[PDB]
RNA sequence: AUGUAUUAAGGAGAGUAUAACUUAAUUUAUGUUUAUGAUAGAGGUUAUCAACA
RNA sequence: UCUUACUAUAGUCAGGACUAUAAAGGUCCGAACGGGUUAUCGUUGCAAAGAUAUCCGAAGAACUAUGGUAAGCGAGUGAA
RNA sequence: GACAUGAGUAACAAAAAAGAGUUUAAGGUACCUAAAAGGUAUCUUAGAGUCUCGCCUAAAGCUUAUGGCUACGUCAAGUAACGGCCUCUAAGUUUAUAAUCUGAAGAUUAUGACGAUGAGAAAACUUUGGUACCAACAUUUAAAAGUGAAAAUUGUGCAGGAAGGAUAAACCGUACCUAGAAUCUGAAACAA
């Protein structure tokens, strides 16, 4: 995940980034 | 079916360009319509196609014309030259039209404004690390933020000083089968 | 210069007795305890009062 | 020399409260003057017309005004009544894409010429008083004072609403020796009638409050003509 | 015609060649951009192997 | 900034260059719910006055979208560029 | 849009008059492009002569 | 020495001494753009 | 480099994995490692294995 | 005299004459006294239909998925003249 | 650098899906062969998962 | 686009004094402007020709601006 | 090409000049406080402003040019309160035409075209040759007076002072800088 390859994306793209990063969390506890 | 003017006779089926209905200044009255238009466009041209397309009438034309700046072909290298010009065209309505007011940055999560917000704060800083580099200096370490890392060694630190943990050596720096 | 100046002499030029003299003329606050400069007034306690004088007079 | 006021509260001359600072209304502060205790003062020495009606000219980018006898406005208006707010904000001329009639003031009586010029003097000297001696701008409303000298000079410049409710308090009866009163001393004091003509019916709405002496009405004569609709509200 | 077809052709030449040498130049730019951003991932699991 | 507003006509012609008269700019979300352009084999079996009407069609709704982008720039709305130049 | 709006098929060809008007094929292609191919016998005749 | 003969120049004259059309116009100044154009300058005049 | 790490598989364009499918894996440090396929990336010939 | 000076002359850089249009158009003819008559055969017009009840949008739904035309047995299969007049007689033989 | 083959007018400006090139800036069709090729799925922007003519 | 001469179109010269003139003078004192007499400073200078004072002309063979013409076998221009 | 020496040296001195408060944003420290946060004070970076003092001032001020590696929301039918474009021409230019001359290139004369530093109707509504001329100098003149322009009147001196044409609102320019305080030329943020 780049700095500037981040708002090219659409949001659809950008919330999937979220949502792994989500799972990633309930994961850990 | 009678136009507020008089009409050309050069007829336009199919025009390919793109008209972009701008805010207005803070200070302007109702009746002044702002649009960026193409720099071929002309103040005759702007009132048929706003009453033609739009229904729209207007008792006065006004334009201006915004150069760009000298650029080099490649941002950084390349041979100098300068980009098409910007015409902005300023229309005087015989209705007056009011624009909304800008939601307030609360209401912009339809946009995603906290994490469109976030990125800009870094592209800002960004270029401004840059701005003091191309000053030929550089930020003493006094003055950088401090980090998530850092404040995590700050507070071991006073959990080891004041004994609430006892240190242990490492047991991850290096994966040895002899393990000693 | 004839020549140029060789490593021994410029680093007597440089160190000898251009050595930087530690402060030893410190002592502390009465009023906060901190490490401050001798006949002189604290720069934390300064502020500090002189906010204080600012809102309550 | 030079004595600013201060934004302390004081008594006002009109029949209404022009400022929050305003402590009374309606308050005599000097005897009636010569034209006051007159039913119909005249232009004795003036031409013929002139003071029945009064203009009032805007900037619309950068709400410059200025006050004119005439129904136009010429290079001594700007040089006699803008003075210097900065570099770059004092235009070196006017420029007719810019400047647009902002109101007309016209009195009932269509021959008491002195009563228009005396409305036209209050006019000036309280856009005097608001350029220079603005102490109830400086802590508030805009805060002229919490500004840099750039944009304090372009608030400087944007007196088109403090000349909206300069009209409200001159036409009131605001000033001292105003002939917007009528004595008639048998002691029954009144104000006289005026009208006045808006390009932009919600410009007559910086005023919070106008008199029960004036009229409003939309449109300035010779705006049609030039193809320039007034601006309605209620569409 | 046949004296105009070939002021086709001979348009059609030209412009072919001209996209070629642009796109060439620009195929070599882009190509430099992206090696020197891929270097970044080599630099790192260098500095790491070390 | 504190003048009662006036009555602007509801059925005024500016009013087709924005998507929502309270947000000049369109929800990315909601941007991005549209269909595929049409294929000229399509297109074949359409006379002069739907080609044309249908031009106009997507005349208006590119000035649309350019009114769009300018706002969410200029008022720093957030994103639906990426999602805007698709549409476009 | 509706299905039932894009398979309706409303073009019907003709022949005394051109599928739309004259003035629009000079929107489509550039009347004076050094690409034309297609050119009126009076040009092709004036450029034998 | 070097001097400053570049002071008060007016871009009325590079146009017109070192202008496309001073040379296009010109039995010598078209060797001069096509000495240019075959080194492959991109800017040919003024 | 995308044609030879789908050489074992056919060309980038004729592509004979899918995702769905399970897969051993045959380097690093999770050699003999089986797992099913999630995403495939078809610009780096990547592949990601949850 | 340096850099600035090797870049394209604009009307905003200079005055004294020089003038450099947009490729806007003539639309009519200049005066000997200095003013403009417009000649209105050469000011043109944008004609937009009416789009009252068109159902017609710039997108097409994509559970519709794009299929292309097939012509069999013909080079020229969608410029077919012969396809055109053939196609003609059937559908409308009088216009 | 030499040799072989083919060909016989060259550049620039600005703009544009930043591999895609001309305001249509990723047009629309035909034939053949498609893993024994060429040299019984998914995928129309989550695109261009096909080369030749 | 520096500079020399010429050319076309324009512009500028506080105030005072003498002289036959209200206006006829390569007249006088003296700013602007234009010169660069003398001295000092500076000399890797603020400056590859500057600073300070002093000095000279300042209605003329004057000064200035925007254009134009004339230069590199033969020499253009030159109060030299 | 890299890196030494001189050297942490010279320099940061246009004979205007500074002093003490206040405040915004972001960030760095210390304390309060250990529920994060917030508060108090201080420092760094980037700004703003108040009181006092001084310097410039027929400028180091304001408005605009030539120009511009400063920056692109700079808005006009025309006059008042505007230039260009456009019409007309000067000095000149001409790979235009004709004639002529000429080792080629080319040159000459005429005509045409182009060419401002000049001339171009009206408007606070508007569309012949001293019967002269608009070079210098002087004089007189918008009637309450004075002063400065414009234009005209009259006259003076010799050095004897253009050309030509006429007489319902497009397009281009409009931002900022003017050299003592961040922008033009001087290699540059230069005492010119
Ligand atoms: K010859
Ligand atoms: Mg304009
Ligand atoms: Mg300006
Ligand atoms: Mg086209
Ligand atoms: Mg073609
Ligand atoms: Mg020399
Ligand atoms: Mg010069
Ligand atoms: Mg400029
Ligand atoms: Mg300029
Ligand atoms: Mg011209
Ligand atoms: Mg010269
Ligand atoms: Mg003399
Ligand atoms: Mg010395
Ligand atoms: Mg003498
Ligand atoms: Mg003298
Ligand atoms: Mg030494
Ligand atoms: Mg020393
Ligand atoms: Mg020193
Ligand atoms: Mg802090
Ligand atoms: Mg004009
Ligand atoms: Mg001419
Ligand atoms: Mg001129
Ligand atoms: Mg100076
Ligand atoms: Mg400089
Ligand atoms: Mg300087
Ligand atoms: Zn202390």
């Amino acid at each position: 995940w780049s700095l500037f390859g981040w708002g090219k994306q659409k949001v659809e793209e950008r919330n999937k980034v979220k949502e792994e990063l989500k799972q990633s969390e309930l994961a850990r506890t | 079916r009678n136009a507020p003017f008089r009409v050309g006779k050069k007829q336009i089926f199919l025009p390919n360009h793109v008209i972009t209905f701008v805010r207005p200044l803070p200070k302007q009255p109702p009746n002044l319509a702002t649009f960026i238009v193409p720099l071929e466009f002309n103040k005759l041209d702007l009132r048929d196609y706003l009453y033609h397309v739009y229904n729209v009438e207007v008792t006065g034309v006004r334009s201006f014309v915004n150069q760009r700046m000298h650029e080099q072909r490649h941002g950084d290298v390349g041979n100098w030259r300068r980009p098409k010009s910007q015409k902005m065209m300023i229309a005087e309505l015989a209705k007056p039209f009011v624009w909304p007011k800008p939601p307030a940055e609360d209401a912009r999560e339809a946009f995603d404004y906290a994490m469109w917000k976030k990125q800009k704060t870094a592209q800002e800083q960004d270029t401004k690390f840059q701005g003091i580099r191309a000053q030929g200096e550089v930020v003493p370490p006094s003055q950088f933020e401090v980090t998530k890392d850092r404040k995590a060694i700050k507070a071991r630190q006073s959990k080891f000083l004041s004994g609430e943990e006892t240190w242990a050596p490492g047991k991850v720096n290096a994966f040895l089968n002899s393990k000693i | 210069p004839k020549k140029k100046t060789s490593h021994m002499k410029k680093r007597h030029r440089q160190m000898a007795g251009k050595a930087l003299k530690d402060v030893t003329h410190l002592n502390r606050c009465p009023a906060c305890g901190n490490l401050k400069r001798m006949h002189h007034l604290c720069s934390t306690c300064l502020g500090k009062l002189k906010g204080f004088m600012d809102r309550n007079g | 020399s030079t004595h600013p006021t201060t934004a302390i509260p004081k008594p006002t001359t009109a029949v209404l409260k022009t400022s929050p600072l305003a402590e009374e209304t309606a308050v005599e502060l000097k005897s009636p003057s010569r034209l006051q205790l007159k039913s119909e003062p005249g232009n004795k020495g003036n031409p013929k017309g002139h003071g029945d009606r009064i203009w009032a000219f805007h900037h619309i980018e950068q709400g410059q005004v200025i006050y004119s006898t005439k129904p136009v406005i010429s290079h001594q208006h700007l040089i006699r009544q803008q003075p210097f707010t900065g570099k770059n904000l004092v235009p070196r001329k006017i420029r007719k894409d810019y400047w647009r009639p902002l109101a007309m003031i016209e009195l009932a009586g269509k021959d008491q010429g002195a009563v228009g010029r005396s409305v036209y003097q209050k006019l000036r000297e309280f856009k005097k008083r608001h350029e220079l001696d603005w102490a109830n701008e400086a802590e508030e409303g805009r805060k002229l004072m919490h500004k840099s000298k750039r944009e304090r000079g372009q608030e400087l410049n944007d007196q088109k609403p403090n000349s909206v409710a300069d009209m409200a308090a001159v036409l009131a009866g605001a000033g001292k020796g105003n002939l917007m009163w009528q004595v008639s001393r048998l002691v029954k004091r009144q104000l006289r009638r005026a009208t006045v003509y808006w390009t932009n019916e919600q410009d007559k709405f910086h005023a919070r409050e106008w008199s029960d002496n004036v009229s409003h009405e939309v449109g300035i004569p010779g705006e049609a003509e030039k193809k320039r609709m007034p601006i309605r509200m209620s569409s | 015609m046949d004296k105009l077809l070939r002021r086709v052709r001979m348009a059609e030449g030209m412009v072919a060649r001209r996209a070629q040498r642009k796109n060439a130049l620009l195929k070599r730019i882009t190509e430099r951009k992206q090696n020197k951003k891929n270097g970044e991932a080599f630099t790192e699991a260098i500095q790491q192997r070390k | 900034e504190e003048l009662p507003p006036i009555q602007v006509d509801e059925n005024h012609g500016l009013w087709d260059f924005f998507y929502d008269r309270e947000t000049v700019a369109m929800a990315p979300l909601e941007h991005t719910k549209h269909g595929r352009a049409w294929t000229v084999s399509e297109l074949r079996k359409k006379s002069w006055d739907d080609l044309h009407r249908l031009w106009w069609v997507c005349v208006k709704e590119r000035n649309r979208i350019a009114t769009a982008n300018w706002e969410r720039t200029k008022s720093e709305l957030g994103f639906g560029l990426a999602e805007a130049n698709e549409r476009d | 849009t509706l299905r039932i709006d894009v398979d309706e098929k409303t073009f019907v060809p003709t022949l005394f008059r051109p599928p739309a008007p004259q003035q629009v094929l000079d929107e489509l292609r550039n009347k004076y492009s050094i690409f034309r191919t297609r050119h009126t016998p009076e040009y092709i005749a004036k450029k034998e002569q | 020495g070097p001097r400053p003969t570049m002071s008060g120049a007016t871009r009325l004259v590079q146009k017109r001494r070192h202008g496309f059309l001073s040379r296009v116009k010109t039995k010598n100044g078209q060797k001069t753009l096509k000495r240019r154009l075959a080194k492959g300058r991109l800017r040919l005049s003024a | 480099e995308r044609k030879a790490r789908v050489a074992w598989c056919g060309s980038p364009k004729f592509l004979c994995i899918a995702p769905g499918d399970r897969v051993v894996v045959i380097e690093g440090h999770h050699k003999d490692l089986i797992g099913t396929i999630e995403k495939l990336n078809t610009r780096n010939m990547t592949v990601e294995i949850q | 005299g340096l850099k600035y000076r090797k870049l394209r002359l604009t009307t905003k850089d200079v005055n004294k004459g020089f003038y450099k249009g947009n490729r806007t158009g003539s639309m009519g003819t200049h005066t000997s006294y200095g003013t403009y008559k417009i000649d209105y055969t050469k000011v043109r017009t944008y004609v937009c239909p009416d789009l009252t009840g068109f159902k017609l949008t710039p997108f097409v739904s994509k559970t519709i998925r794009p299929v292309h035309d097939q012509f069999p047995g013909d080079k020229l299969g969608p410029k077919n003249p012969a396809t055109y007049l053939a196609r003609w007689k059937s559908e409308n033989g009088l216009d």
